[PDB]
DNA sequence: CCCATCACCGGCAAGACCACCTGCC
DNA sequence: GGCAGGTGGTCTTGCCGGTGA
């Protein structure tokens, strides 16, 4: 359901994706990342049509993360036509994420 | 006897103006103040006391007040003022001697609440006045409040730039506190006989009737103060070029290491605890967290979005992108464990031990990572040399004065055993000639780097070192047990080369560290580490050397019977009943014993220190009585004293040869003075710098 | 006997 | 540490502290 | 303009280690 990005695929999957992409910069050792994971699994399903959820593990793909200045995780970057439309850091709740998306979509 | 204290516009190094002075005369029981225009009268009063064969008491006068007055007298009045050593008394020297135990005997002064924390184990006048109970308030505090009233900003030490009546008053308080300290120290029956009123005697009686330790300490402090003023001729250019070479090698090692170890993300910043989202239970397995208390999708009263990154309530782990840093021990442990290394030994705070011992032994699988471990070991040593020579706060390059010399500080009795301490910078921890870059570092310190003021020709260096000091002290104390057998055998060739061969050690330095590790109670595993083996060889070496000279055990036993009366262990500590918690030093002083297992080290390390203290005192005294003058404008100049070794600058090679012979004669004199049961010897070397004189 |  | 001892000093990493920023009242 | 909270520096400790005798 979710697109697990890689360094080589990020360009062809995020910055050129036609649609609206919500990229989650995470790490396996982070608590909040584990909290927002199920929320993403449901938001990806609810918004299937008007948005696409992608995930980039900052450990496995070290070339992409530095380019966006990750200073905290989980980092939610809403890309809109190759430009970062909105950034929100933290393990938001289903309602806080729904709000964030609806306001920027 | 008179008690005094001065105030000036700066430290000895840059003092240019005398502000005020106070003198308390025991014969009149009155205080006399001297303002800036009374400088000449003040000097006269001090010389008047010297003319009467009296005594002048200062607190740190040997190192500051006396030399400051000489410098200022020449600069402001154009007079040669030189108070003789035998007429000066220093409450700081006396305090460091009688009360060397101030890091433990100060606990209940602070637990109870009576001493301001910042003055803990301090021998300063403020500290001592607090303990005595004379503190009326700091002068710096009064100046700070006058400045906070006028709106002006305070700058470090600006309270001494100009004279004022507040400084004069605080000067009088300085003299009252110095008087209180003098009388509290003289009340110690162990050092000053109660039969004599040391505040009503001439200098000759003060030195003859008081304990020998008081005289040795004042003579040592006066000589080492002169040594500090002399400085150690330093080769600034050579160290600047070495710094350029080391920095280039560091850049290359860092380049190769960052090529091999890429950057990564790791947590940095979290102070909260991540807790379970439904139950609320803390989960301390995860890294520390930060939960924002402000933020949302929108702002407050078609509502305008809130573009700050956080949402109030949404936790997140703060992280940093980190490039490999070989100077860290966390990065090294992390990357090496990610390469297969399995840590064996840890620290009692929860962190694997990453030192040269483990690093030299770490074995991974990737050949590149294994080679990076060697780049790390080189980088760490390179960094040690760069930090000590140029970048550290106390780096040599930061301490070179206008005279091209490093005036390292020395606390004549900083160690509990009677040894001295060295700092700003520590000239007793310069890398040894047998260590990496040690020859260049040691060569940078040398008499050749000083050009004679008259002929302009570089001076020559004379280095003298006590031969097997502490082992000869051991032979002395155990001669009553072995009838002087070891004291005689010890001079059968070099003791360290004989032990090296006997123990089958690679170097003579390894034999020194082994014999001293063993003698001072090292365990089997420790002796193995020292020799580069295990606990088996440790036991072998221990029983081989302890069986050869069994009187060592008897000496240890006798020490216990004299100091300890019973003991018991609770938790990690030993609860000792002390029959007497001290050892009588060669000069009679009390030498605080910290722990029963270090009592033998206390006995031996104190004896050697006191031996060396009289040696450097007698050597200079013999040189002076031979017509030689001390100073760069004379014939010789003490440049450094490293426990049992001296480095003296000499105007000519002939003078250096005389210094070497005189140091040997002074050592034999010291041995005869305290009736040593072991012959004391020294080894001298003539040369251009420290690298060649050792 | 005692020395120290 | 079933204890080598005595010392100084360096860098890293974490807290403490402080001026000064947003955002809401 | 105050209050609460956040941000970015500077300073201070403590840990862990290396240098000498
Ligand atoms: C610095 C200075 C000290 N003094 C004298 C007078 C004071 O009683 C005494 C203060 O010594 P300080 O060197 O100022 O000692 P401190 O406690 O302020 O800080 P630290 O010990 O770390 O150095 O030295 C002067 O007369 N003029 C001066 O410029
Ligand atoms: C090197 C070393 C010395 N010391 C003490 C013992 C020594 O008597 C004193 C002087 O050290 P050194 O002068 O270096 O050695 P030494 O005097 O015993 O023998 P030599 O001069 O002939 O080379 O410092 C130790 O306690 N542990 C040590 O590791
Ligand atoms: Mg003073
Ligand atoms: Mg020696
Ligand atoms: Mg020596």
């Amino acid at each position: 359901k979710i697109i697990h990005l890689t360094d080589d695929s990020f360009d062809t999957d995020v910055l050129k994706a036609d649609g609206a992409i919500l990229v989650d910069f995470w790490a396996e050792w982070c608590g909040p990342c584990k909290m927002i994971a199920p929320i993403l699994d449901e938001i990806a399903d609810e918004y299937q049509g008007k948005l696409t959820v992608a995930k980039l593990n900052i450990d496995q793909n070290p070339g992409t993360a530095p380019k966006y200045g990750i200073r905290g995780i989980p980092t939610l970057l809403l890309f809109k036509n190759g430009e970062v439309a909105a950034t929100k850091v933290g393990a938001l709740s289903k309602g806080q994420l729904k709000e964030f998306l609806d306001a920027n979509l | 006897m008179i008690v005094s204290a001065i105030a000036a516009n700066a430290l000895l190094e840059s003092v240019t103006k005398f502000h005020c002075g106070v003198i308390y005369d025991y014969s009149t029981a009155e205080y006399v103040s001297y303002r800036p225009s009374d400088f000449g009268a003040y000097l006269d009063a001090l010389e008047a006391e010297v003319a009467r064969g009296g005594l002048i008491v200062f607190h740190n006068g040997h190192k500051y007040d006396v030399p400051a007055l000489t410098k200022l007298a020449k600069l402001q009045l154009n007079r040669e003022f030189h108070l003789p050593r035998e007429n000066c008394i220093d409450t700081l020297v006396l305090s460091r001697l009688i009360h060397s135990n101030l890091k433990d005997t100060d606990m209940g002064l602070l637990r109870s609440g009576k001493l301001p924390g910042k003055r803990f184990g301090s021998h300063a006048l403020e500290a001592w006045g607090y303990r005595l109970g004379e503190m009326k308030g700091e002068y710096k505090d009064d100046f700070k409040r006058m400045l906070e009233e006028q709106g002006e900003e305070y700058v470090d030490g600006m309270e001494w730039w100009n004279f004022n009546e507040e400084m004069m008053d605080y000067n009088v308080q300085d003299v009252v506190v110095t008087k209180a300290l003098l009388e509290k120290l003289l009340s110690d029956k162990h050092y000053f006989p109660p039969e004599i009123d040391f505040t009503d005697v001439g200098y000759t009686t003060f030195w003859s009737e008081s304990l020998e330790a008081v005289d040795i300490e004042h003579r040592a402090a006066w000589l080492l103060a002169k040594q500090e003023r002399n400085g150690f001729p330093f080769d600034t250019k050579a160290i600047e070029e070495l710094y350029v070479e080391l920095a280039a090698r560091r850049s290359e090692l860092l380049r190769k290491l960052t090529e091999t170890f890429g950057s990564w993300y790791q947590p940095k910043g979290g102070t909260e605890m991540f807790c379970h989202p439904r139950t609320g239970k803390p989960l301390p397995k995860y890294p520390r967290i930060k939960t924002p208390k402000v933020g949302g999708i929108f702002k407050k009263p078609p509502c305008e979005l809130d573009t700050r990154e956080y949402v109030a309530g949404a936790p997140y782990t703060p992280v940093e992108h980190v490039v490999f840093n070989p100077s860290s021990r966390d990065h090294i442990q992390k990357k090496l464990q990610e390469a297969g290394w399995v840590p064996t030994k840890y620290t009692d705070k929860g962190a694997p031990v990453v030192d040269d011992e483990v690093l030299e032994g770490v074995r991974v699988d990737d050949p590149e990572k294994q080679a990076a471990i060697d780049l790390i070991k080189e980088y760490l040593m390179i960094q040690k040399r760069i930090g000590q020579s140029a970048e550290g706060d106390k780096a040599w390059l930061r301490y070179v004065a206008e005279d091209g010399k490093i005036h390292g500080s020395v606390n004549p009795n900083g160690a509990v055993t009677g040894r001295a301490t060295h700092a700003f910078p520590n000239l007793a921890q310069i890398p040894g000639v047998r260590s990496p870059y040690g020859e260049q570092c040691r060569a940078a310190f040398g008499a050749e780097h000083h050009l004679d003021g008259i002929t302009g020709k570089p001076w020559v260096q004379a280095g003298i070192d006590a031969s097997g000091l502490e082992l000869r002290c051991l032979a002395h104390f155990m001669a009553r047990f072995d009838n002087g057998e070891y004291a005689h055998e010890i001079l059968n060739g070099d003791i360290h080369t004989k032990n090296q061969i006997a123990a089958e050690l690679p170097t003579r330095d390894n034999a020194k560290t082994f014999i001293y590790g063993f003698l001072y109670g090292a365990g089997d595993e420790k002796i193995g580490q020292i020799v580069g083996a295990g606990k088996e060889r440790g036991k072998e070496l221990k029983k081989k050397f302890l069986e050869n000279t069994p009187a060592i055990a008897a000496l240890r036993e006798s020490i216990q019977q004299t100091l300890v009366e019973s003991s018991q262990w609770v938790a990690g500590e030993q609860q000792v009943k002390w029959k007497r918690r001290w050892i009588k030093g060669l000069d009679g002083r009390k030498v605080h014993v910290r722990s029963p297992h270090a009592a033998l080290n206390t006995l031996l390390q104190s004896a050697g220190a006191l031996i060396c203290k009289l040696w450097i005192i007698k050597t200079e005294e013999m040189l002076v009585e031979k017509g030689l003058k001390h100073g760069w404008d004379g014939d010789f100049a003490y440049m450094a004293w490293v426990h049992d070794e001296i480095q003296v600058g000499c105007r000519t090679e002939e003078i250096a040869q005389v210094v070497i012979e005189t140091a040997q004669e002074a050592m034999r004199w010291v041995g005869d003075h305290w009736n040593f049961r072991c012959l004391l010897d020294t080894e001298g070397k003539m040369g251009p710098n420290w690298a060649i004189c050792h | 006997d005692t020395d120290f």
